[PDB]
């Protein structure tokens, strides 16, 4: 690529698109957390017999 | 699951006018290559040079 | 040591099969070109004790006979094909399938897997690999001086090069299709290999005879839904408690009886 | 008194351990330059009965016989000595590791410790010390009338003068690197001290060989993450219910054998 002179690259990171991503992610991140909740409601309730 | 990798978008960026003459852009493909106090080389897109 | 008893050992080991299916698929609820699995159950040994249909006397029958039965069985888990939502990430190596072929890639031991995720890098030497590094088919070497990378419709790869008007062609990818597409066998990293309930594997163009189409610049997500994933936790979980529970009762039962 | 209560007694104790792992790492999250740890464990002993592999007949041969084993054993706790997320504290004697080296300091019984934490101060001799008072080899005194203090990437430390236009060199920091590092002996203190497994101290200047870079104003904090830690007692709260169930089962039928 060729060269300008008197100017800099700036960064190529949206910020919507982070936003809408770190919303999904914490979405998922607690159904995970879900999931291992209920693992152990499972196990736990095993434990009790 | 297993993370496969973590990428880098290698896209060009915005091109921002600063005013000062020793900032370089690189417009498409290209990396600046510099060298540390050790010896090793090491490429970079920032143009903000001095 | 009483039937009861391993029919609810029975219960318990399929509503935790089931809750591991269900949590598999919630972790990889991000994944690429990922198919989510479904558990079927079927029923196991039915005793006779009384026949159903035997001749009691010379001319009555007797309907329904006493059939006691033995707990479940899982058959398997059935992987759910169907098209993952296609989100558009805009880079140029990244390839989305829109109707029900596969990817080929050429495994380190020389056999072939086939995949599903669009993911796409080049190595050193400048071919097209999976992102966990194997080589795809039939081979698309990718130039150093490369400048964009147009993948068509039909799988058509072309390179441009510097300060040239037109584009080079530098191979075609093509696509593989199955009779059934369920009885590949997954060997994780998102690769399928080839088994004898899945038929042979069809080669074809991407636009023809079934293969389906490639958008550039799309990348396949998974078809897993989060919502019915909580829906069948909180039935699995019950499920599990209720069996857990008929556990408890037998065992309450066989204390009675020993302590006569 | 019985082998399966032994069993359970050192199944209890592991989990036990691993516990206090957990909150040893737990409680050191404030720290600075600090390692978690983590325990690994082994499986004991085999009663042998019948031998696996021991000739039946005078041709066949006995397959994995009576393997009845023992209970676990912890072998080690291995710190995980990972570079750990770098603080801006804006501070001119704050110093942060960038690679894998230590701080060498001496101990007032004469022999020589090594530490990741870079919170310096200085005494009233104007010589640079660790938060606990022990001073840091290979020993940089700080003069009197000092306006800033810089300390540079490869460990030059400067301080700047009033009516001198230069900067006045006064020390060199060092850093020590070992080929094991998780072979230290923890002393507390946020001080390792060298063992016969931890090789032997080799000591360079910053950037040089292996050693990382020091950044000033920067401090490195602990590399523990919490939420894995969360899950992990999770775990451990399960899994030693579990083995106390087993201890409570077998005593229950010790009691119905007691009255026989």
């Amino acid at each position: 690529g060729k060269l300008t002179n008197g100017a800099l690259e700036a960064s190529n990171v949206d910020l919507s698109k982070e936003l809408v991503n770190m919303i999904v992610a914490q979405r998922n991140y607690q159904s995970n957390a879900q999931t291992i909740k209920t693992q152990d409601q499972i196990l736990n309730t095993l434990v009790n017999l | 699951v297993k993370v496969a990798g973590i990428t880098q978008d290698f896209t060009d960026g915005t091109t921002t006018n600063t005013g000062r003459g020793l900032d370089v852009a690189i417009s498409q493909n290209g990396f600046f290559r510099l060298v540390d106090s050790n010896g090793s080389v090491f490429y970079s897109r920032n143009g903000q040079f001095k | 040591m009483i039937s009861s008893l391993w029919i609810a050992k029975t219960g318990l080991d399929a509503q935790q099969t089931n809750m591991d299916v269900i949590a598999n698929n919630l972790a990889n609820v991000s994944t690429n070109g990922f198919k989510r699995q479904r558990a079927v159950f079927e029923d196991l040994l039915y005793q006779t004790i009384r026949q159903p249909g035997a001749q009691s006397s010379e001319q009555t029958t007797l309907p329904s006979g006493l059939q006691i039965g033995t707990g479940v069985r899982p058959v398997a888990t059935e992987r759910l094909h169907s098209q993952g939502n296609l989100s558009q990430t805009n880079n140029s190596k990244d390839v989305a399938i829109k109707g029900q072929g596969f990817f080929q890639v050429m495994l380190p031991d020389g056999t072939s897997a086939y995949t599903r995720d669009g993911s796409f890098q080049v190595d050193q030497n400048g071919q097209l690999v999976t992102a966990g590094g194997f080589q795809v088919q039939p081979a698309i070497t990718i130039p150093a001086n490369a400048l964009s990378i147009t993948i068509g419709r039909d799988g058509v790869v072309s390179v441009t090069q510097q300060g040239q008007a037109a584009p080079v062609q530098v191979g075609q990818l093509n696509l593989t299709t199955f009779m059934n597409d369920t009885g590949l066998e997954s060997i994780g990293e998102n690769l399928y290999i080839e088994t004898q309930s899945s038929g042979a594997p069809n080669e074809s163009t991407p636009g023809l005879n079934g293969a389906g189409l490639l958008y550039q610049g799309y990348v396949e997500t998974s078809n897993v839904n989060v919502a019915e994933e909580l829906v069948n936790m909180i039935q699995v979980q019950r499920a599990y408690e209720i069996n857990s529970k008929a556990v408890s009762t037998t065992d309450q039962m066989l204390q009675k009886l020993t302590q006569l």
